[PDB]
């Protein structure tokens, strides 16, 4: 029943602002957390940051404050990235996912959306 | 942040063969690793968690061991669909953290 | 309908260690995961850890890494929880808890009913009993007698009041755990002062985990002083 | 780690009136929270799951919300069989627990206090039992003075579940010594405090009398 939904691929130039959505659905969505993780050449898998989606708190990772916002959308069980000032090291897939606790550990992410592909062309 | 560090970039493998995919946590974890499967294109792919528990629909072929710092994957009997990068998590304490991945080839190859 | 029965009352001394197992039955055993929850005297729940009967994997609360031990006999739709090296905090009621949905959840719909874990270093004893004789010239129109129900072990003990027939006014308080590690309670019942002397009065007390039936009659403190 | 405070300990309502059960969690992560309701002697009970939804099963009257880390448990009419111990859950972590018990007339105890049996002194040791009989609230005093003399760490207590017929309580109060000690004194008194009494009520015997 688990779906995490993601927006088309973006082609975007330096500077210029973009917004992902990952669509949730099989599930209440305010029972888990949405992850954000980033997939760039080369650099490997980084989770960005992470939103409460009960009371759509977010929190970005060190490497990512600043330019890197997470928001919600509940009435949607929709989540939001969105990256302003879009550098060239931005270019990279952007994958969402659902946070589950197993006990006796953190959240691990069993179910993630197909990706979100962000081109940076000059 | 804990690292997670998979020293095999690459490996290569024939159908029916058993693999064997190492991960060293910078620090204690407990069990709290999970593995994961991606191939071209698709997202990745839950296989375990919690070092050695099986995610929903994962064949008994994966199995996954180890506690504090040194923890595996194993991929016993090789299929073709198995061609793909394999990638471990510390999901201990946040932020969660990724090792840097092991691609797996399948001499046979051709499938999924 | 789904059901979850688990083995007996356990007793055990410090060290040693226990194993309580818990049948399924109702649905298919390893299709869902199994919990463990237990609940010392008078305290609330507390999280064990769980096990997936369809392939063996566990998880234990930090607390009981290296003392639990969690395992399923799918032959028998059975899972087990076995805690060792038991001390006295371990004296809990252990359940199994089954999810409601057929995936990982923590919402515990099904429940055992319970199975009791004493740890003590003492042995089965049976109760002694003693009466608490009534007086006329103690009512506040209206007497109090009862019988002294001292020095048993383990939990529990039933108490009747005439084989039954005697039930209105009866107060069997909970047992207390004495110092000495024997347990200790007392049943009370009310009754008119004027019938003291016309009805008879016989307390029926129960250890089984000792095999002991007691029959105690109540009746005022004769006085011989002049 | 999450810590669920639950309060208050006990609430105290009457049959019809409304209850409102507070949970609150240490910090927030999600909705995925649930109820529980459990009686003496029995497995607990899934009431809700998710903050908001019920359980199959589980009337309506039970109703469950939150904001943020406030969780709430809400019974809009109390029946008799609502009376009992109520749980919070999220993930591993339950909260401590709220006790609801029915709220009745105060009514003060009958007070009885029974001597040690002969019987029990020729093995070696005195039990002298204190009864409180039917009363409301459960909280009382209760007091030990021989030859008046406060007494100190040799008492235990017992108190029954509120009883299913009048919803009162009963409490023993079992004062424990040695023989030897039993026969030092003379005066065993058992002194008493509760709302429904004006004043105090005493009980007392003297050893060796009728
Ligand atoms: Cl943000
Ligand atoms: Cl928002
Ligand atoms: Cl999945
Ligand atoms: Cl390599
Ligand atoms: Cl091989
Ligand atoms: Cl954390
Ligand atoms: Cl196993
Ligand atoms: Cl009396
Ligand atoms: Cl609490
Ligand atoms: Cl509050
Ligand atoms: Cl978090
Ligand atoms: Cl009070
Ligand atoms: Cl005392
Ligand atoms: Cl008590
Ligand atoms: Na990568
Ligand atoms: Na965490
Ligand atoms: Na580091
Ligand atoms: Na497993
Ligand atoms: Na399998
Ligand atoms: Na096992
Ligand atoms: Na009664
Ligand atoms: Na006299
Ligand atoms: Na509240
Ligand atoms: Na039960
Ligand atoms: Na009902
Ligand atoms: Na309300
Ligand atoms: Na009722
Ligand atoms: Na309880
Ligand atoms: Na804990
Ligand atoms: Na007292
Ligand atoms: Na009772």
């Amino acid at each position: 029943q688990i779906q995490l939904v993601q927006s088309g691929p973006e082609l975007k130039k330096p500077g210029e602002t973009v917004k992902i959505s990952c669509k949730a659905s099989g599930y209440t969505f305010t029972n888990y957390e949405i992850n954000w993780v980033q997939q760039a050449p080369g650099k490997g898998l980084k989770l960005m940051g992470w939103i409460n989606t009960y009371t759509g708190e977010p929190t970005s990772a060190d490497d990512f404050k600043g330019r890197f916002a997470f928001s919600l959308e509940t009435s949607a069980s929709t989540a939001y990235l969105q990256i302003n000032n879009l550098k060239n090291e931005d270019a990279a897939t952007y994958f969402c996912a659902r946070g589950d606790y197993y006990g006796s550990s953190s959240a691990w992410l069993p179910y993630w959306g197909q990706g979100t592909l962000v081109t940076v062309s000059a | 942040d804990i690292v997670m560090t998979q020293s095999q970039k690459f490996m290569s493998t024939s159908v029916g063969d058993r693999v064997s995919i190492t991960c060293k946590a910078s620090q204690n974890v407990r069990t709290a690793v999970a593995w994961y499967q991606q191939k071209p294109g698709q997202s990745p792919k839950a296989l375990i968690f919690l070092a050695s528990n099986r995610h929903t629909g994962v064949p008994d072929r994966f199995t996954g061991s180890g506690s504090g710092t040194d923890f595996t994957l194993t991929i016993s009997n090789v299929q073709s669909e198995d061609l793909a990068d394999y990638f471990c998590l510390q999901h201990w304490n946040y932020p969660l953290t990724f090792g840097g991945g092991t691609k797996l080839e399948i001499k046979g190859g051709g499938g999924s | 309908q789904v059901q979850l029965v688990q083995s007996g009352a356990e007793v055990k001394k410090p060290g040693a260690s226990v194993k309580v197992s818990c049948k399924a039955s109702g649905y298919t055993f390893t299709g869902y995961y199994m919990h463990w929850v237990r609940q010392a005297p008078g305290q609330g729940l507390e999280w064990m850890g769980w096990i997936n009967p369809n392939s063996g994997g566990t998880n234990y609360a930090q607390k009981f890494q290296g003392r639990v031990t969690m395992t399923r006999d799918t032959s028998i739709s059975t899972a087990y929880m076995e805690l060792s090296r038991l001390r006295s905090d371990d004296t809990a009621v252990y359940y199994c808890a089954r999810g409601k949905n057929s995936d990982y959840n923590w919402d515990f719909q099904h429940w055992g009913q319970g199975t009791l874990v004493t740890v003590s270093s003492a042995s089965t004893k049976g109760p002694s009993v003693f009466p608490l004789a009534p007086s006329s010239k103690s009512t506040s129109g209206t007497a109090a007698l009862g019988c002294l129900v001292k020095d048993y072990f383990p939990e529990p003990v039933t108490v009747s009041w005439n084989s039954g027939a005697l039930t209105s006014g009866v107060h069997t308080f909970p047992a207390v755990l004495q110092s000495s590690g024997l347990y200790s309670l007392s049943s009370v019942v009310t009754v008119p002062s004027s019938s003291l002397g016309t009805q008879t009065y016989i307390c029926n007390v129960n250890h089984k985990p000792s095999n002991t039936k007691v029959d105690k009659r109540v009746e005022p403190k004769s006085c011989d002083k002049t | 780690e999450i810590v669920l405070t639950q309060s208050p300990a006990t609430l105290s309502l009457s049959p019809g009136e409304r209850a409102t059960l507070s949970c609150r969690a240490s910090q927030s992560v999600s909705s995925y929270l649930a109820w529980y309701q459990q009686k003496p002697g029995q497995a607990p009970r899934l009431l809700i799951y998710d903050a908001s939804n019920r359980a199959t099963g589980i009337p309506a009257r039970f109703s469950g919300s939150g904001s943020g880390t406030d969780f709430t448990l809400t019974i809009s009419s109390l029946e008799p069989e609502d009376f009992a111990v109520y749980y919070c859950q999220q993930y591993e972590f339950f909260g401590q627990g709220t006790k609801l018990e029915i709220k009745r007339t105060v009514a003060a105890p009958s007070v009885f206090i029974f001597p040690p049996s002969d019987e029990q002194l020729k093995s070696g040791t005195a039990s002298v039992v204190c009864l409180l009989n039917n009363f409301y609230p459960r909280e009382a005093k209760v007091q030990w003075k021989v030859d008046n003399a406060l007494q100190s760490g040799n008492s235990q207590e017992s108190v029954t579940e509120q009883d299913s017929k009048d919803s009162t309580y009963s409490l023993s109060s079992t004062l424990t010594l040695s023989k030897a000690d039993y026969e030092k004194h003379k005066v065993y008194a058992c002194e008493v405090t509760h709302q429904g009494l004006s004043s105090p009520v005493t009980k007392s015997f003297n050893r060796g009398e009728c």
